[PDB]
Parts: structure tokens; C-alpha cells; sequence
């Protein structure tokens, strides 16, 4: 990999993670969250 | 796969010189910023043995006599000063890719 | 939402309208049919990319825990750097879930802009010779063929060429039929 | 008799993505993008190119000092991080102590 | 404000309209009155509560100072404690006022938004069988009584029904007699 | 940009009205020319300036580094304190970005309202006494001359008192010329 945890690898685009706050390589940054989702569209009808 | 061309084929180099023999890579072998270029020594009549591993850093145990040099495409072990201990036929492997390939290898007198 | 088009006086949005966010129904003799406002459309998803990128950037630095160990009789700077390290996860982690939440909104009533920008964009050209109806439609005065509603789709539509028509309907309205 | 109409409109899908809004929670989206990673893949690997100094039931005292337990280490080839278990089993032997010996891990991370 | 309606183009608000935010005031031939907007004003507050709440609970982790102890020759790492528990202090401040301010705005701009939003459902309703009078009224050209005005406030306003009626207002009123 | 005025009906601004952000001109018989609404401008500066002042106030108290040295077996604090110390210019740099970034677009927006909100200041004055041209003009169906003008700019503009003409005009125009 790019990025270790002590849990294991990450592979990924994503700009954050939260696995585990204690990374070596090149990681996304980490964040305490359980869910991080930016809107792109708009709102939904139905 | 990586096709690995050791030149030259043969080397004959007088005692206390500079052996310098090449290697190229047809694809490149060099990405992580690393070169996974590998040298390999087969003294006559036993099994070959490691000197350099990724293209620059010796293996322990191994004397300074050997430079491992280059990167990307084209590489180098430099054996200089040559000892007497030095006959051998000398190979490098690439790691960077799958299937791992080995070079012609070449003979040194 | 807040301006009032998006699940507002244009209720629900359109399913079969697959090639833009934004766009117009159209409904005459020849048929009915979707179409798209591509360059609005295009607007708001280059202004939504650069604003994921933004975020994206702007959290590019950004704390970053490294592992120190401490034995027994540094107990207080083992603390220290927990709650230091801690310190600095909920701070980002704030910052990151905010500008989340706040974005969203702007994101989303961004939207709702963009659309009642193109209906008033079309409200100012068509104005007496078409009837608001209230609901997002137009009802022309005049008949509105195919060529007619590409004019209307691309800020080309001609109102001085339909005035005519368009006052000799409102009369024939006026009296009754 | 009706008359022709054109209507102003917008994008709707199955989608089921939903985002958060401060005033609203859970606003169903015909489009998103997530930006957290949640997954990895459980194991220990080398990094760029290089394989990690895995201490198995080796400190790192253990290692340095050369507990015979930890003869597998006796000479190690260049590495790209440390890895170490809670509790190794194989550590000061002969009881005792190491002098400013977190300084000295300290000092490893940069090796 | 940003919408132009609060203490702009509607200036001044009702003292007398107590059981919401937003409503009306009719008169007719049968009285007059104030009502709210139940569901408008619903959301309002939905949205404001929801608000609210996220703000409390984003600020739910943040940084929580801890007394520790420092001799006379650990001075540096207790200047090092004092500068990093204040640095957060200091942020968390920052955080939450620049918090306070940024939507506070929001908020009063919702409003804002809200009853423009309000009017504007009236005023596709009603189209020209009323007249808009720019002060955030409309004069109806028919006869609206308290069933009819209850129909504009709930969104089931007939026009094609008045529509008749209307017109024939018009006619007069265009000639001047 | 939000609300469509500033680079969107209204297409482009004066170069040739220095006397403030927002205004208008005039043409009529007498003439043409430029002119500032005062009270707006104000309030726009008057806004932009608190808000401008806010933010350097708001950042006045903010993480401030010291030196602090460390001896050759103190690296671990040393290393602690720096990145304690770049954690916190970490932290404000994305405050201060971000905040700049943020606000710019409210103030963009906001002036963006300011026209707009102009515009319908004038719109709901006028009415059917004048046609909306969809560019954000107004031409009137009476004459409106040089003390007339000024009456519409700062909120006097009679409307009953010109209504009688504007019906007049509007029937020849209905004849065709
Ligand atoms: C939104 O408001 C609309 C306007 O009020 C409602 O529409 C109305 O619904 C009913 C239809 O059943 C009706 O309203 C009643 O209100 C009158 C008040 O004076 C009442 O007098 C009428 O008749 C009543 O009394 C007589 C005897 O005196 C009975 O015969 C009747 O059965 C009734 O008890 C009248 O029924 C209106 O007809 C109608 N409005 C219009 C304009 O037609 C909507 O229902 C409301 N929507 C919602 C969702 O609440
Ligand atoms: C907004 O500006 C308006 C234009 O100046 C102003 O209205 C004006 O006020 C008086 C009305 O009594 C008149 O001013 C004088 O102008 C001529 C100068 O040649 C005199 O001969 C007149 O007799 C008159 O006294 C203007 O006629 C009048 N203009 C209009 C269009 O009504 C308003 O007062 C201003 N608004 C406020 C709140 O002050
Ligand atoms: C969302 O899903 C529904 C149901 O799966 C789709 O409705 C179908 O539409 C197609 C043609 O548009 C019909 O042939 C099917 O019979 C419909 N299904 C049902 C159950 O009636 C709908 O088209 C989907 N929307 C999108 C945008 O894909
Ligand atoms: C937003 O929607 C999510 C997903 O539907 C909700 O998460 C659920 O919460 C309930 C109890 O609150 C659980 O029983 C479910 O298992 C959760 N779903 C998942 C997928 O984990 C969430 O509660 C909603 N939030 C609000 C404020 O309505
Ligand atoms: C290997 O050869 C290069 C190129 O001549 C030289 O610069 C380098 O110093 C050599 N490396 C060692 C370890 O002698
Ligand atoms: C809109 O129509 C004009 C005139 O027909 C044309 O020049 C222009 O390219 C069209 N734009 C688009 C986006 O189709």
C-alpha cells in the first residue's frame, strides 16, 4: 500500500477515513465520524 | 512481462580494476520512486546469492566493492576494485511486475 | 425551499428527464417531450465539482496523530498527549462534519436557485404572450411549434414575432370566445 | 380548447442517497458523494516497496539488546516501519531496566 | 432582508396575529381578520428546532480542560499545558460564536424567505382575479367570502370558478365606468 | 448569481455610475443619466463594513506561538510542542481560509439581493402604469419627467395621480398604433 493502520491497509480515493487515528504513508486524514456524504444533486420528489 | 538485457554477455576485466556490467529493463521497473532492481551472484558451481536489493542498497555482509547503480530503464553493478573471489556469473531481477524475470546473466573472468 | 421552486410552486420534479438537472416540458400539436437546459445544467455542475474540490483542498492539511510512548512516572505527559492528539481529532472532526452540514444546505438551495433563475429567464421572455399558470407552465396565446420551443429553450425566442397573435387571442378571451 | 404549454422542471431518480442539511436530517438526493473510507483490508503489508520489521513476540528492547529468543532478528535488512505486539512475550529476560528507553524508540521512528 | 419581504416590500409586521409566524389578514363584506399558516409555520419551526438541536449537538465533543500539576523546574511543559489548553479554548470560542453569528443570519433570512415564499403561493393561486397592490395584499376582482378566503389559505382556491366573475370586473374598470 | 440580478436579467453594469453600487438611469424627452439610491448603498457598505470588521475582531484572540527550547533527551517533547504548536497554525489557516471563502460568497450573494430587491422596489410601485422590459428597465405608458423620475427613486411616486393616463395610452396601444 500507499497507507497502513494497524488494523490494515487502505486503498482509496476517499479524502478522509476512520479506521484508526495512528496511519504511516500517504493517508487520507482521519476523522472520528461514522458518515461523511457531500450532495451533488438535488433534492429527491417522491 | 519485463524482458531483462544484461550487457555484455562476457567480461573479462584485469585484477584490481572495474568491472562495470549493465542491465535494461524493456518497460520501466522504477515506480514508488524505487527502482525493484535486483542483483544476483552465482560463484561456479553453487546456487546464486544476493548482493543488491531495489537497484542501490548492498545486502548485509555484502563488501562496498559492489555499486549498485541506476534507474528506470538502464542499471548497473559496478564490482571495482575486482577481487579473485569475484568469478561469477552475475544476474539482475526485476521485482516491480509480475512474472518476476531474470536477466541473460553475465560471466565474469 | 428557500427560493421557493425546487418542492415548491413547481411540485415534484421529473423523472423523465434523464439528460440534465434542469430543464423544460413542452407539450403542442407535434407531440410532448423532456429536454434539458445544458448550459444551466453544465453552470451548476461545474459550480458543485469546484465546490467538492474546495473542500477537498482546503482539508488537505490537517493534524496528524503520531505515536510517542511514555513509561510509568510521566503519567501527566502521557495525558498531555492524549488530550492534545484528541484534542486536535474533535476539532477537525468538527470542522469536517460542519462544513458538511453547512454545504449541504447551500448545495441543495443552490438548486433550488438555478431553477427558478431559469423560469424567471423564460417568465421575462415570453411575459403577455404566454399565461403563468402557476404550477411551472406556460399556456401560450399563440401556437408554439417545435421550432418555436427550441427559440424559447435558448433565449432566441422572438416576442414582437407572436405579439400579434398573442393580443388577438386575449381579445377573443375578453369577449367571451 | 387548450393551448400549447412549456413548463420548467427538474431532474428526479430511484435514488435513495440521502444527505444531512442543519435544519434537516436525512434529505433523500438524486445524487451524492460519500467522502469517508471505511474499509480496509486487515492485513500488515510492506509500504511503498518495503516490507515492515514484524517483531513477533520480540520487543523492542528484546530486538536491540538481542534476547536469544529474538534470534530471528539478528540482522535485519532495510524496513519501512516497526511493528510491535501489546505484551511481547520475549523482552528483558534477565530482569531490569532501560534507561530513556521511549527517547530511544523515539529515535527509531526516524530510522 | 435578502428576500425583501420582511421590512422590505411588506413593511412592518402584525402585533395582532399571535398563534404564528405567518398568516393573513382578509376583509370583506362579512369582517375581517387575522389567520396563521399552520404548515408554513410548521416547518419553520421543524427548522429552527432541528437547527438548533444540531448546533448543541455538533458541540456535543469538544475540548474539556483537566488540572495538572507542575513543579518549580517543570516549567516549560507547564507554559506548554497552559498555551494548549488555551489554544483550544480559543478555538472552541471561535468555533462557537462564529457559529452564533453565521446562522443567526441564517435564520432571519429564512424568515425572510419564508414569507415571500408565502406570498408568492397566493399570488399564483389568484393570478389576475386579483390585483397586487405592493404592499403584500391583494384586492380580489370578485366577491371572496369567508369559505372562498379559507380556500386561498389551505391551497384549494378555484380560479376557473371566479374566473368568470373576474373578468367581467375588469371590463368595467378598464373602460373607467 | 443566487438571485439572478447582477450578471443575469439585468446583463452587465454601468461603467459611467461612480456614485455608488446601485442605482439607476433615466430617459426621457429632457434627457438621460445616472443616479445612485443612496439609502441602499449605505446599507450595503454599512453592511460590508461590520462584517468586514467582525471578521478581523473575531480573529483577535487566536493561537500565538513561543519558543521553547529542548535538550538532546527531550525529543519526544520537543516534538510534542511543535506539533502542538503547528496543530494550532493549522487549524487557524483553515479558519481564516475558509471563513474568507465562505463570507466573500455571502457578500457576492448579498449584493446580488441588493439589486434585485431594488428592482421590485421600483416594480411594485409602478405596476401596469409602466411595462417590465425583462432587461431591468421599466418603460412607462405616460410621461414621466425629471421631477417625476426622482419620485419613483426615493419611494414618493403617486400612483393613483398618473394611473388615469397610463390606462389611456394603453388602448391606443391595443388599436395597434
Ligand atoms: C380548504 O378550505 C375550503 C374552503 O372552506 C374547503 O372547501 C369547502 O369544503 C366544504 C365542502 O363540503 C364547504 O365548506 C362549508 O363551509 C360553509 C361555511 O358557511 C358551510 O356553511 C357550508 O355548508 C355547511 O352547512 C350546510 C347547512 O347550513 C350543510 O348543507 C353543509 O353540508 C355544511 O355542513 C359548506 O359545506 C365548501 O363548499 C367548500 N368550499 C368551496 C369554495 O366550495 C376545503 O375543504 C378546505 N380543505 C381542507 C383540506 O381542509
Ligand atoms: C422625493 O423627491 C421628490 C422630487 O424632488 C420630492 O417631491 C417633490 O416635492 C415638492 C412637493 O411639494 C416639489 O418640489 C418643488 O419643485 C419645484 C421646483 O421648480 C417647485 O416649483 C414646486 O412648487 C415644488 O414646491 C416637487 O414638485 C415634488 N416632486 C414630485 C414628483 O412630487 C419628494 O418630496 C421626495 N421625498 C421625500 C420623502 O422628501
Ligand atoms: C424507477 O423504478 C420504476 C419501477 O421499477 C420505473 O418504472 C418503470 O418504468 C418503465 C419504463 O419507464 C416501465 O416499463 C416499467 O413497467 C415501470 N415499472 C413499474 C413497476 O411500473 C421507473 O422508470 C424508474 N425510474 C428511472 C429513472 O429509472
Ligand atoms: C436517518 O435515516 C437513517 C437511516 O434510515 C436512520 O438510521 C436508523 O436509525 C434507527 C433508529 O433511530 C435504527 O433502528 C436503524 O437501524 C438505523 N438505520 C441504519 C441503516 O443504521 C436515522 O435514525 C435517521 N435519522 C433521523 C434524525 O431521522
Ligand atoms: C555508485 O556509483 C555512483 C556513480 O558513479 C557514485 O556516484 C556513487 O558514489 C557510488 N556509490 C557508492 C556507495 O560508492
Ligand atoms: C442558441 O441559438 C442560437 C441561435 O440559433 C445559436 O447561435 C446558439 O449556438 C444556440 N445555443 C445552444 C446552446 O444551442
Amino acid at each position: 500500500t500507499k497507507c497502513q493502520t494497524p488494523m490494515g491497509a487502505i486503498n482509496s480515493s476517499m479524502p478522509f477515513h476512520n479506521i484508526h487515528p495512528l496511519t504511516i504513508g500517504e493517508c487520507p486524514k482521519y476523522v472520528k465520524s461514522n458518515r461523511l456524504v457531500l450532495a451533488t444533486g438535488l433534492r429527491n420528489s417522491p | 512481462d519485463i524482458v531483462l538485457t544484461q550487457s555484455p554477455g562476457s567480461l573479462t576485466v584485469s585484477l584490481g580494476q572495474r568491472a562495470t556490467i549493465s542491465c535494461r529493463a524493456s518497460e520501466s521497473v522504477d515506480n514508488f520512486g524505487k527502482s525493484f532492481m535486483h542483483w544476483y551472484q552465482q560463484k561456479p558451481g553453487q546456487s546464486p546469492k544476493l548482493l543488491i536489493y531495489r537497484a542501490s542498497n548492498r545486502e548485509f555482509g555484502i563488501p562496498a566493492r559492489f555499486n549498485g547503480s541506476g534507474s528506470g530503464t538502464d542499471f548497473a553493478l559496478t564490482i571495482n576494485p575486482v577481487e579473485a573471489d569475484d568469478v561469477a556469473t552475475y544476474f539482475c531481477q526485476q521485482s516491480n511486475e509480475d512474472p518476476r524475470t531474470f536477466g541473460g546473466g553475465t560471466k565474469l573472468e | 425551499g428557500l427560493f421557493g421552486a425546487i418542492a415548491g410552486f413547481i411540485e415534484g420534479g421529473w423523472q423523465g428527464m434523464v439528460d440534465g438537472w434542469y430543464g423544460y416540458h413542452h407539450s403542442n400539436e407535434q407531440g410532448s417531450g423532456y429536454a434539458a437546459d445544458k448550459e444551466s445544467t453544465q453552470k451548476a455542475i461545474d459550480g458543485v465539482t469546484n465546490k467538492v474540490n474546495s473542500i477537498i483542498d482546503k482539508m488537505n492539511t490537517q493534524f496528524e496523530a503520531v505515536g510517542r510512548e511514555f513509561n510509568n512516572l510521566e503519567r501527566r505527559i502521557e495525558n498531555l498527549n492524549k488530550k492534545m492528539e484528541d484534542g486536535f481529532l474533535d476539532v477537525w472532526t468538527y470542522n469536517a462534519e460542519l462544513l458538511v452540514l453547512m454545504e449541504n444546505e447551500r448545495t441543495l438551495d443552490f438548486h433550488d436557485s438555478n431553477v427558478k433563475n431559469l423560469y424567471d429567464k423564460v417568465r421575462l421572455q415570453l411575459r403577455d404572450n404566454a399565461k403563468e399558470l402557476g404550477n411551472g407552465c406556460f399556456e401560450f396565446y399563440h401556437k408554439c411549434d417545435n421550432e418555436c420551443m427550441e427559440s424559447v429553450r435558448n433565449g432566441t425566442y422572438d416576442y414582437p414575432q407572436y405579439s400579434e397573435e398573442a393580443r388577438l387571442k386575449r381579445e377573443e378571451i375578453s369577449s367571451g370566445r | 380548447d387548450p393551448g400549447d404549454q412549456i413548463c420548467i422542471g427538474y431532474h428526479a431518480n430511484n435514488s435513495t442517497e440521502q444527505v444531512d442539511t442543519i435544519m434537516e436530517k436525512n434529505v433523500t438526493v438524486t445524487h451524492a458523494q460519500d467522502i469517508l473510507e471505511k474499509k480496509h483490508n486487515g492485513k500488515l503489508c510492506d509500504l511503498d516497496g518495503v516490507k515492515p520489521l514484524i517483531l513477533r513476540d520480540c520487543s523492542v528492547a528484546g530486538w536491540l539488546l538481542g534476547n536469544p529468543m529474538c534470534d530471528e532478528f539478528i540482522n535485519v535488512p532495510e524496513w519501512s516501519y516497526i511493528v510491535e505486539k501489546a505484551n511481547p512475550v520475549n523482552d528483558l529476560c534477565y530482569p531490569g531496566d532501560f534507561n530513556d528507553y521511549e527517547e530511544l524508540k523515539h529515535l527509531l521512528s526516524r530510522i
